[PDB]
This record gives structure tokens, sequence and C-alpha cells, in this order.
RNA sequence: GGCUAAUCCCCCAUGUGGACCCGCCCCUUGGGGUGUGUCCAAAGGGCUUUGCCCGCUUCCGGAUGGGCCCGCGUCCCAUCAGCUAGUUGGUGGGGUAAUGGCCCACCAAGGCGACGACGGGUAGCCGGUCUGAGAGGAUGGCCGGCCACAGGGGCACUGAGACACGGGCCCCACUCCUACGGGAGGCAGCAGUUAGGAAUCUUCCGCAAUGGGCGCAAGCCUGACGGAGCGACGCCGCUUGGAGGAAGAAGCCCUUCGGGGUGUAAACUCCUGAACCCGGGACGAAACCCCCGACGAGGGGACUGACGGUACCGGGGUAAUAGCGCCGGCCAACUCCGUGCCAGCAGCCGCGGUAAUACGGAGGGCGCGAGCGUUACCCGGAUUCACUGGGCGUAAAGGGCGUGUAGGCGGCCUGGGGCGUCCCAUGUGAAAGACCACGGCUCAACCGUGGGGGAGCGUGGGAUACGCUCAGGCUAGACG
């Protein structure tokens, strides 16, 4: 484009759109569960995931992921979501932090503890 | 919950009035000054423009008249004034008329 | 130092009163090339001499209405129309390209 | 039409040099010959003289390579490596004499035009001057 | 915790000595000696090539561990140093041999550096005449590095400057025995560095 | 009325003064006119108070009440030394 | 309803002077001089009481602080294109400190818009700050400057100043008292309460310091402020030890079963000695005041700390926390077992269907260390909005073609002007920050002090190639 085209019309700015809506910038976000199912993986990898249904302080329906060899949140369970969508589970786009509110954390983990919310084994 | 620093407004009032029984004083005699023109009482006229100018230049002794204000006031009345006194010339006194 | 600017008359159907193109060059903020932009400053005739198509000076003034804070200074060169022109074939363009109705 | 007067004369030197010219023809002005002034005295190009071109005024820009090469295609190291217009019309590039441009970590030069006279980057400097950044050669 | 665990270990990843004990590192075993191999279960096996990465690595960590600082205040030096005119590297190294702690080890008062850092730590360096307990601090050139009156009768102490009769001191330092005093003449050059780094490496890893 | 005081600058228990000339209705830490010498109450350096008299005896020539602390450095200066 | 003082108020005189009209002289928008006429002043109190202090009045000047006004700069949408009736201008009048459609009356028909008017969306602005090689992008809390509101809207008073967060009048919504007529309230001050939320503190200390109000002063007020407390929320400093110590214990892992590994690691040897204990114990603070001296200068005397018995010095003194991420590639770190497209991992590519360096534990290893990870968000990588620094035959991309409007851009020589443009000098560009240097607190974080740099704009001076402009001349473009 010539100087002058840059002149009437100037370069437009890429905007970026939040692959986030968990409204506020906020990190996570608390919300009650409706409905956990199992849904199948997408297309190469094959098994059942566990996922649940959350309503959000914010106002959004959303399906959230949760990890670990396995959980015990039921129907009406209080959570809390970190976010990050997961590749082979479709509109999955956040995740439960494991350890907080009425979700605990998984058991006989010896591992990435930090994460999963467990905590540091008294060994003896 | 009393406050001592309401006396102020306990104040504004006698102010208030103070500064209004001035003001609204000027105003009625300027007010009296200027229909005497018109008619041409090239005599009394300036004996009211006097009492005038005496009203107004006490309002800026004090609070009343901010400062300039009087100013404007002398200066928007004798303008008017010998204006009218065009239709019978002839000052007697020449009291608040320097010529 | 009062303000004083050069431009030209374009406007002569108020009283008193008198528009002025004023035209302003400069370099581009990022793009760098000289762009020339302009504005209209009401100026301020007591005599009612300054006519349709003479160059003046406008000089910073006391306020005198919602929007007319310069007083003309002097003529620069009397006699130029082919200013004026542009200024008003630009305007005659702007009756053109809405949404009321396009013709020939 | 004729948009850009220097920038045809650099260009024709340009795509000379590139097939390897003897000479070459340029339309004459009072400019082109100061560039061209600049052109020889810095020592990119023998030289250059008035010449009537079927009764137009033209510069006989002469030109110089290198030696001949060894190996395969000896096509001759070229004098003027590079050479651009910076400053186009419709994007004059004025340029503050704290703000002269650097060439090649000096090895090329910068041709400006200064009210002082066309000048090169050293020159420029030295006189404590700058203005219209002609072109880049080096 | 700025560091403190298995010493020689590091001796060994690195397969360059780093004299982290003083005394014993060398007697038959900084470990090195006889036992080159990194730690590990896979010590004895073939190391595929090191990535690029992996060098600038190991060559920025051999600088590190060998003051034995935490990468924190290692990363904050060298960044000090590039605001520093001069080269960006000699200039590292010549803070990093500005440290008190490292000083008293130059200055022989210490068996190793780590022991050097206790001496301070517990305060047994005066330091133009005021004791000194942080080893962070810089030592400018031509300062009066001392021990502490009370702990000249140290059995420690003594018996190290005991072995300083018949060692050279570095060329940039000076030190009275008969006096357990010592000064700091001047910023060391490289050309006076014995280490067995690359500052380039270290630089290049900076830039990432 | 244009006082002359100090004003804080230091940090949690580093106290260093800014004697300096300011409208009165300014805050401490606010806008100044124009500085002129500084105060150290616990005087670590030598140098510890300037002034520059100079323009000190400008200002109180103008009409600049100072403070009663900050007179007393300005009498340490010299600032009044009719001698 | 009645009394009564005052530095409250009002009258009268004096007038240095000052105000207004009118005239003139100078200037030059409402600046200054001047003449006649007219109008305007004022409080007293205290002592060391025949003089000194505080306060009072008019006027010119100063200083500081501020009103109004102008140039330039100032986000996104054109699936917002025409907007405007006090609207634009004029005369007179009002009103203000004062210019002004600010307001009113009459007159006129204007004013703005693609150089984006109007409409919508969003957002206090900046010094600076984050990132970035830079340009640029992002940001504007803490500190500083400017602005705006102080439950929502309206209004004015008093005053140097307010349209006035803890002053007032009205309406509205809410909450509370109520004899149901009628009232009382505004933490966006400090602390705190509750609600909302992923999430953000003590109803602390002190008025010693610095500042501020009032006071002749003693002094009073001062949740401004100086301090403490709580939060690994950040940063910086500090520790959990140092030296010696086997061809190498045990246990745990690996094995080609011979051995390797964890590992100088431990144990054990000695040395030092955070914590902890006793003692001493702070700068910050010297004034106002008082005395001498002349309530001047100069000099002498007194009081006074929240922090805090804290920092800090002396002495003695125990060997005395470690965790988290990661180990398929990017990316430093590899084995066994369990498992078997399951359970699960996963930023991306992918891993897992009986041989998994990618799941789960374990040994081992790497990285970092009172921290480590995670998610969110900004800049970066991304020259992937491209000024620097991109593109369009087939990758996404030439408008279906022409016409020509506005605009952009434009040939050779000569001269004038010198707007752009370049050089110089000068004012400005507060402070803090950044930078360099010196110093302060045992270091550093933090802080002080000094130096240097700068774009932008104002004014003055200069240059004239190149752009612009005016003039004159040409013929190579164009046209006939
Ligand atoms: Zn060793």
């Amino acid at each position: 484009p010539t100087i002058n085209q840059l002149v009437r019309k100037g370069r437009e700015k890429v905007r970026k759109k939040s692959k986030v809506p968990a409204l506020k910038g906020a990190p996570f976000r608390r919300g009650v569960c409706t409905v956990v199912r199992t849904v199948t993986p997408k297309k190469p990898n094959s098994a059942l995931r566990k996922v649940a249904k959350v309503r959000l302080t914010s106002g959004y329906e959303v399906t959230a992921y949760i990890p670990g060899e396995g959980h015990n949140l039921q129907e009406h369970s209080v959570v809390l979501i970190r976010g990050g969508r997961v590749k082979d589970l479709p509109g999955v786009r956040y995740h439960i932090v494991r350890g907080v509110y009425d979700a605990a954390g998984v058991k006989d983990r010896k591992k990435s503890r930090s994460k999963y919310g467990t905590k540091k084994p008294k060994e003896a | 919950r009393n406050l001592s620093a309401l006396k102020r407004h306990r104040q504004s009032l006698k102010r208030r009035l103070r500064n209004k029984a001035k003001k609204s004083a000027i105003k009625t005699l300027s007010k009296k000054a200027v229909q005497l023109a018109q008619e041409g009482k090239a005599e009394e006229a300036l004996k009211i423009m006097r009492k005038a100018e005496s009203l107004i230049d006490k309002a800026a002794k004090g609070s009343t008249l901010h400062k300039n204000a009087a100013a404007r006031r002398k200066s928007r009345l004798m303008r008017k004034v010998r204006q009218l006194l065009e239709a019978a010339g002839a000052p007697l006194i020449g009291g608040g008329l320097s010529a | 130092p009062k303000k004083v600017l050069t431009g030209v008359v374009v406007s002569d159907k108020m009283q008193k009163t008198v528009t002025v193109l004023v035209e302003r060059q400069f370099p581009h903020p990022l793009y760098g090339k000289v762009i020339k932009r302009s504005k209209k400053y009401l100026a301020h005739d007591p005599e009612e001499k300054y006519k349709l198509g003479d160059v003046v000076e406008i000089i910073e003034s006391r306020p005198i209405s919602k929007r007319k804070r310069f007083r003309v200074l002097r003529l620069v060169e009397s006699g130029r129309m082919d200013l004026v022109e542009k200024y008003l074939i630009r305007r005659q363009n702007y009756q053109s390209l809405s949404k009321r109705g396009g013709k020939a | 039409m004729l948009t850009d007067p220097i920038a045809d004369m650099l260009t024709r030197i340009r795509n000379a040099t590139r097939v390897y010219k003897e000479s070459t023809d340029v339309p004459a002005s009072r400019f082109k010959e100061e560039i061209l002034r600049i052109l020889a005295r810095e020592g990119f190009i023998k030289g250059y003289e008035r010449v009537d071109v079927d009764g137009k005024p033209y510069l006989r820009v002469y030109l110089k390579y290198g030696p001949r090469r060894q190996g395969p295609d000896p096509r001759p190291e070229q004098v003027i490596h590079h050479i651009r217009r910076i400053s186009k019309p419709g994007r004059r590039v004025y340029v503050g004499v704290k703000e002269i441009p650097r060439v090649r970590r000096g090895l090329g030069i910068a041709i400006l035009s200064t009210s002082k006279g066309v000048l090169t980057d050293r020159e420029a400097r030295k006189l404590g001057v700058g203005g219209e950044l002609i072109c880049e050669v080096w | 915790g700025r560091y403190i665990g298995p010493v020689c270990r590091l001796c060994r990843r690195e397969g360059v000595k780093l004299y982290l004990k003083g005394e014993r590192c060398y007697s038959p075993k900084c470990a090195m000696e006889r036992r080159p191999y990194p730690p590990g279960q896979h010590g004895q096996k073939r190391a595929r090539r090191p990535s690029d990465y992996a060098v600038r690595l190991r060559e920025k960590q051999k600088l590190r561990r060998i003051y034995g600082i935490s990468e924190r205040q290692f990363r904050n030096l060298f960044e000090e140093a590039s605001k520093k005119k001069g080269v960006t590297g000699s200039v590292f190294l010549g803070l990093l041999e500005s440290r008190l702690d490292n000083v008293v080890y130059r200055l022989g008062f210490a068996v190793s550096r780590r022991q050097a850092r206790q001496l301070v730590r517990h305060g047994h360096i005066t330091v133009n005449g005021r004791r000194v307990d942080l080893p962070s601090y810089r030592v400018r050139p031509g300062d009066e590095i001392a021990v502490a009156e009370k702990s000249r009768n140290l059995e420690l102490i003594r018996q190290n400057l005991e072995a300083m009769k018949g060692r050279k001191v570095g060329p940039w330092l000076s030190l009275d025995v008969e006096g357990m005093k010592g000064k700091f003449l001047r910023l060391p050059d490289r050309e006076d560095l014995a280490l067995p780094v690359n500052e380039q490496l270290v630089i290049e890893f900076y830039s990432r | 009325m244009v006082k002359i005081r100090l004003a804080r600058f230091g940090s949690k228990h580093n106290p260093h003064y800014r004697i300096v000339v300011t409208d009165a209705r300014r805050k401490r830490d606010g806008k100044y006119i124009e500085k002129i010498g500084y105060y150290d109450p616990r005087k670590t350096t030598p140098d510890w108070l300037k002034v520059d008299v100079e323009r000190a005896r400008y200002w109180l020539s103008v009409g600049a009440q100072p403070t009663d602390t900050a007179r007393r450095l300005l009498r340490q200066a010299g600032v009044f030394r009719q001698e």
C-alpha cells in the first residue's frame, strides 16, 4: 500500500479473542455442579473421561474437566475452576481445581502433588 | 450529633438578611433616580443619584458588593442618566456629574 | 505571543464575522510524509472590509462570541477565488455519498 | 510520466552495471550533476561529462568495476554494490544532524542535500548541518 | 536454602575438578580421582551429543556451582555486570571475586569457600575495622579484610595460616600472616584468573 | 502565605528532609516552589545540612514565614547573621 | 415578649488616597497621566501603661494561589453520514472578578461535517511504569501533578475563595423513631461490619518528629502524619552448619548376578555457633519558651519521645526448618515394576490395545530453593497489520471496464520570497523515577547528594540544495 494509502487508511491492529469467558480476568471462579458425565474422546484416542456441568457465579453454564484417577463430585457439589481446554475433548474449555471447596484431592498420589491438591504424605 | 461548626450557618442567616436589605436598597433608589430623568427632573435626579453613589460605595466597603461590582453599578447608573437628560438639557445641581 | 495565522475568507454570509480557511502542513507522526490538514476560524471584521477570496492574517483576540476568538489583522492578497472554489466543490461533493438517494 | 528524476538516474546506473556497460547516458540537470559529482569524487564511478544527445543535454556517466574473477562466472566485483533513493516524493525524509545515519559501519555513504550543498555523511557531519537524505550507496 | 548438601556430586557432574573442600579434594578422593563418571544409575553410560543449550547450560552451572551462589544472586550479578562499561564477561568475574566470602578464601583464611562463608556469618572477619557477617558484601579495592581479634586464637584459622608459609597469594592481594591481615589491591583481570570456565558460554546463555 | 519548610524524603526510620519554599496550603510531600538546601536529622554525613543563603534571603525579603524548626536550620546556616 | 456588651452593625466628619461620569494628553482592544463634580475610610485590646506589642483603615507594589481564553496532541465502530434553531452571527441589555449565547429581547440566516460532523461503545489524563534491539504495544493503583464526584438530581447563601464529603433549601430511592400529624440519617476519612468475590489487614501506638488550623504565648486540635501489627503479596539479606571421614556400612533401586547406584551422603572425629540467656542501651531532638543583649544579630538556660528497651555493643550459649516442578521433542534429567486405547497425561505434536524413556509408584536425575508450580492478564517471540519491516499469475489478495471529482504526485534553466527543511542562541521541558558518580543503614533491597542527557513548544538570529510559492525563460512529457 502506498504511504499515502497508509495515511488515508492506516494499519488495522489485531484484536485478541479471550479463549476464556470467566467474565472477569479472574483466574478462577466457583460454581455448583449440575450434571457429571463421562464424555468420550475425540478421533484418535478413545476411553471414558470424567466431566462436569458447572453453573458459575458469573452466570455461565459450562463444561469443566476433572483430572485425577477419579473424583467424588456429586450432583450438587461446589467446585473450583482454573481453565485449560482439552485437545481431544471438545467444548471443554475449563478445569477443576482439585482440593478446594467440596471437591477433593486424589488419594494415594505420590507425585505431582502441587497440582491435584493432595498433601505431603508423612513418611515413617 | 451536634457540631459547633454550624454557627457559621447560624450566622449566614444574619448576613443573608444583612446584604439583602442593602442591595434591594440600591436597586430601588437607582430605579427611582432613573424614572426621574425620564420626566426631566434635573434637580432631584442628581439628588437621588448622589444617595445612590453613596450607598453603592458603602456596600463595597463591606462584603455586599464584590469590589469592582460597585464600579459597574456606578458606571451603569450615571451613563444611563446623562443620556436621558438630553431630552431636557441643563443639570441644575451638577452633583454626580463632571463636566 | 498572540498566535497569528494565515488563510482565506471563504464565508461572507455573516454579520461582521468572516470564515477563514487556514491550511497547516506537517510530517506525519509515524508515516513521515507531509500531510496537509486545515481549519476554519471565525474572524472578526468590524468595518465589513474583508471580502470573499481575500487572504488574511488572523490574530488571537479577546473572546467575542461563542466560537470567534480571533480578530483579522491585515490583508495579504486580494483577488484569489481559485482557493475558495476548492472549498466549494468539496462541499458540493458532500451532498452526494449518503443513504437518501443517488442520481445523475 | 517521469515522476522521480533522481530515482530514474540512480536506477539507470544500477540497471547498467548489472549488465556491465562502459557508460550510461542520462538526461542532465543542475542537481543530478551535483549528485554525480559525488559518485565520481568518492570513487564509485570513473566520471561524467556533458554530452549533446540529439540536441538534448545528457550526462555520460562512466561506470567502474573490479577485476575479472577466477574459477567460473568472472563477472567483476561491482564497485557500486548497492544504491537506492532513501527519500522519495510523497515520502520525503529529512534528517537532523544528530540524526545522520552511519552506512555499512561507515563504508558506504549517504548523500544528503543541505542548505549548504549536496553532501556526504562525513562532510555533512563536518559542516554541522543536515537535510534531505537523498540516497544510500555502498 | 542456600544449597548445602552433597558436594563432590557436582565435582562429578561437571567432569571438571571443583575445589569445594580444600583439603581432601587433593587426596586420592575429590571423587574425580578414580570416579569421573557423573552421579546416578546412568553414570557409566555413553553420553549423547549435548545440544547447544545443554553446553551453555552446564558451562553456566560450572561457574555458579563454583562460588556456590544461589542463581538468584548469580543472575543479579550478571545483570549488574551488563550495566557496566567494560567486557560483559570479565567484569562479571570481577564482582564475583569481589565477594567478602570469596576474598577470605583467596586470602587463605579458610580451607574452602564453604568454610569461608561460615567464618563470616559467625563473625570472625573484620573489614576496615568493623566486623561483617554478610558475605554478599562487596569488597572495594584497598580494604583491610582481617580476622576477629577474638578469633585469632582459633584452632582452625591458626592451622590454616601455618599453611600459608609457602603458598603465593593472588597477584591482586596482599597479606601479613604475622598479623592475620590482608588487603584487596585491585579488581583482578581475566588473564589473572585460573578458573576452568568459558565466560563467553555463560554470557551466550543469558540471551535466550 | 508562602512558607519555607521541610519535606520527607527518607524512608521508614530513614528521615531525610528538604528545606523548601512553598504555598502554605500545599502538602508536605507536595509540589514545591524552589528547593533550597536539605537537612538530615540523623546526620550520617559530615555534610548533613546546606542552604544557599542568597536565595533564602530572597524569600523572607518577599514575605515567607518559615517554620519554627525551619528557621532554626536557617539560623545555623547564617541566614540572618548581620555582622 | 423583654434586657444588654463588643474588635458585631449603622451615621457623620477628615481624605493620604481610591471609585464613577465627562473633557483632554499618551498609549493603543477595558493600558497610563490629568482637570472639575460627585461618592467612599476606620477598633480596639495587652503589658514591663507616656511607650512597646498585637489588631484596625485607604491606597501602589510584591509574593503565592486561581478564573477565562487560543495553537498543537488526545481510543474503537461508517453495518452511525448528514448534524444544528439559541442553532451561527449582529445590536442593546442582564449578570460576573472578568471575556463570552453564559443568559434575555429584537435583527439576520447562519454555523459543523469524509482533514468523519452527528450517533453508538469504551475510558479520568499525565510525570512515569511494563515489555521490546528499536520503532512500537500495553498500561496509568502505590508516589507526585491536573480533573471529577462525595447516595441520585436541582438550587443558592455566606464568604478572598464553595455552589461547599463530616454547612444549608427542595425532590427522589432507601433505612430508623413515631401519639401516624411529623421527623432523623449518608464511612468514595480511619478502623470495622456485612454483601458480592478467586481475592485485599488491626475497631492497634503516638502527637516525639514533619506539616497544618487558632493563639502574643503557655497551648489546644490534627485516624495529615510518624510508628506498630497482620498477609511469603514483591523485592533484597540471612539461616538449617564447617573441616576430616570407605576402593566405601545398612536400607532402598538397578543387574548381563560378577557388579553399579544413592555416596563422603550417613555413622563416627573435631571446630564454629542462629536460636536461646544475662548486662549496657540509641540517633532521631532541637526548637517555640525563658534570660542577657536592643522582644535585631549574637550568646546562655530549661522541657519534650509513639517506635522501645526495640537497633545496636559486650558477655555466654545449643548443630539447630525443606520444599515444589520436572526428567518423549521443544527442554537439563532414564531405569524397573504396575498397567494394557483401560486408568489416565496432555501447551502443541502426541502418548496408552501385554516389551510404555510420554499413564501410576519407585530408585535415580535435572532445575530452583522458603519457596516451587498453576491459572489469568500485558509486551515478546509475530517483519502474523509489515513507519522501521509484508503482500496480491497459480498460495488469501487487482476493482467486470471506462469516465473523471475531490486528493496524492509531477519535466529543464534563471531570480525573489524562505512556509516545510537544516544550524545557532535563548526561555521551557517541576519534583520523584531512569542513567553515571559519590556516599548512608554491617551488605543489598531502600535512601541521600551531585553530574549529565533529552524529544516537543515559545522568541531571536542564520542557510537556501531539496520540497512549497511568485516571477521570468525552454521544449525532451502532453496536446494541436
Ligand atoms: Zn571434592
